[PDB]
């Protein structure tokens, strides 16, 4: 297996809204945070 | 007959206190399939160190043999015990010895076994491995010499960590690396859970058995500067690519390696039904948001290149044997959106 990634509240890249739908695929190197 | 002697010296373990030792009775009870005592479960550990895992079960073969103990509360006193724990770091060392060995390349193979279970390159297995991947097959995604015994690989550990022969094509940086502004994914996974406005706690007990800030990042100085901030956490599967890549453009600031657990899930979970199949979740796999507050794991700090990203961090979560986290960057390093960053291992 597993990894998180940790944001601080003032980074303006906010997570992929898809990613909060468990079981959502996750390919490598795709965007998953962005400003 | 006959046991390795780091089991030995982890059967003298559980025998050296009463209360240990009571533990590894009562996990077991009412128990009717092997493993059914602790001598049993030494016995197999004996078997599985020397072997390498095969494709079709939904777990790690240790895992599949541990769920049951795990599931209980006798389970979960006894792996969450940091004495007993360092002794499942060196069984998991040593099994990684052999799967680096080129003994274990034995499993590279296209046979099937049984109904249930194949070589990792028989069809199902190699199918299962690219089902991601839009089509393309097994070697042309990862670099092997399909022509080659075993694919080419030299154990099963290079297996494991196979690398991608054309990441342009299958998993491009999205968005170009030189876009400072965007952050990738660091593994080939399934997405788990998101939390916002996250924040530490005193215990892990009921509190939604969500993070703890101060536990995840093991009382790390930088640990303030992440309350009130979001998670993102994904869940490699047995089949998935399992090295790490860099999620950023930016600087490694501190790497730190932080002893844990092996077979801890959410006391919550504790009784819940095992399924009997490949789809209906396990409670372990119903646990990763709490485990990843005290499982074996290592925690990366990187500054990103864009300050208004800044400061982030990655942990890199062990679960059951494939605990072992290798970081190949380091401190003070600057890393692209898409380097190679590290990998799992099979290992405490
Ligand atoms: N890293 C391969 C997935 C995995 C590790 N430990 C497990 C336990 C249960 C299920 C999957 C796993």
């Amino acid at each position: 297996x597993s990894f998180a990634l940790g944001l601080r509240k003032d980074c303006r890249a906010e997570i992929v809204e898809k990613f909060t739908e468990p079981g959502t695929v996750i390919r490598i190197n795709e965007v998953v945070a962005a400003l | 007959f006959g046991l390795m002697q780091p089991i030995q010296e982890f059967k003298a373990f559980i025998e050296s206190d009463p209360v240990v030792h009571q533990e590894f009775i009562d996990m077991f009870e009412g128990i009717q399939d092997s493993p059914r005592n602790y001598q049993e479960l030494c016995n197999m550990f004996n078997d599985i160190f020397r072997k390498a895992p095969v494709y079709g079960d939904l777990g790690p073969p240790v895992y599949m043999i541990m769920a049951k103990l795990m599931n209980t509360r006798a389970g979960f006193s006894a792996f969450t015990r940091q004495r007993l724990n360092l002794h499942f770091k060196k069984l998991f060392d040593t099994w990684g010895l052999f799967l680096s060995s080129k003994d274990s390349r034995n499993v590279l193979v296209a046979d099937q076994f049984d109904d249930r279970h194949c070589g990792w390159l028989n069809e199902r297995a190699l199918s299962a491995m690219v089902k991601h991947y839009n089509g393309r097959a097994f070697d042309e995604v990862f670099l092997c010499d399909k022509n080659a015994p075993y694919y080419g690989f030299n154990s099963y550990d290079d297996f494991f960590n196979r690398r991608f022969r054309n990441r342009d094509i299958d998993r491009p940086v999205v968005g170009g690396v030189n876009n400072t502004t965007l952050i990738s994914a660091a593994c080939e996974s399934l997405s788990y859970n998101v939390s916002y406005d996250v924040q530490s706690l005193d215990t892990l007990v009921f509190k939604g058995e969500t993070y703890s800030l101060k536990h995840l990042l093991n009382n790390d100085p930088f640990t303030p500067q992440f309350e009130h901030g979001s998670i993102l956490q994904g869940f490699l599967n047995v089949t998935a690519y399992h090295r790490w890549h860099a999620p950023v453009n930016g600087t490694i600031v501190k790497i730190i390696n932080v002893p844990g657990t092996y077979f801890a899930q959410a006391p919550s979970t504790i009784g819940d039904p095992i399924p009997d199949n490949d789809y209906d979740p396990p409670p372990y796999l119903k646990s990763l948001v709490y485990f990843s507050n005290i499982a074996a794991r290592q925690i990366m700090f990187i500054e990103a290149d864009n300050k208004e990203i800044g400061l982030i961090f990655l942990v890199f979560i062990g679960m059951t044997e494939i605990s072992t986290c290798e970081a190949t960057v380091s401190e003070g390093q600057h890393v692209n959106r898409g380097d190679d960053l590290g990998m799992f291992h099979f290992g405490g």
